């Protein structure tokens, strides 16, 4: 699970992958 | 914030778990 | 705008586009 | 909820604005 | 529906979201 | 063009509606 | 290239990749 | 049309070139 | 992390996020 | 395989690490 | 099939589109 | 590498076929 530069929709996609049905909050 | 940790800098999926509900 | 049929990451992408800078909370429940 | 609705049924971008901060 | 920097495939995705079955034209 | 209005500059989803068929 | 099974935004993404700079018209009809 | 075909059935990248400007 | 239900490009996106710089091999077989 | 499994069934991010170089 | 700047997940998506069930290798 | 040919520089889908298995 290497480190990466995640921005915008790519970051939200990553959060979705990691959090799933648990849900998550995206607050810049 | 998440943006400064993952977008400005880089981060691991484990750090992303910090933002799950 | 048209009505939507969104599942999974597609819904999250829609939330990102609609909320943008304001951010959002994804709560599937 | 609206989230479930978007997937099983349909939803509007307006309903999605409800989830914004 | 805040303002955003939308480029390339991200812009087409946004157009798809907004236009749907109505269709749209992407002409740079 | 759409690119100059939404990519170079920023734009709202309402402006995107200008490009629907 | 392989044949494709594309629906929704996935089809639009395919159109973007294939047409690129030339742009394209998405007409579901 | 080809668009509908890509989703209900299958289509080639060549058929998609038909939609390019 | 949660379990996943991933098909098509969504699986490839997941592989990219998990493998990142290390790269990966996508072998549907 | 795991790839097929992710789509027909379910899979973990850990199983996906198997495909990394 | 014009030439484009494809990076990160966008490049993997393009590889997926082009290669499909044949599979592919992403090695930076 | 693929990154230098398609990301640094630009490339065609035909060049992408070079990376299929
Ligand atoms: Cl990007
Ligand atoms: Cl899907
Ligand atoms: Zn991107
Ligand atoms: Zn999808």
């Amino acid at each position: 699970f290497v480190n990466q530069h995640l921005c915008g929709s790519h970051l939200v996609e990553a959060l979705y992958l990691v959090c799933g049905e648990r849900g998550f909050f995206y607050t810049p | 914030g998440i943006v400064e940790q993952c977008c400005t800098s880089i981060c691991s999926l484990y750090q992303l778990e910090n933002y799950c509900n």
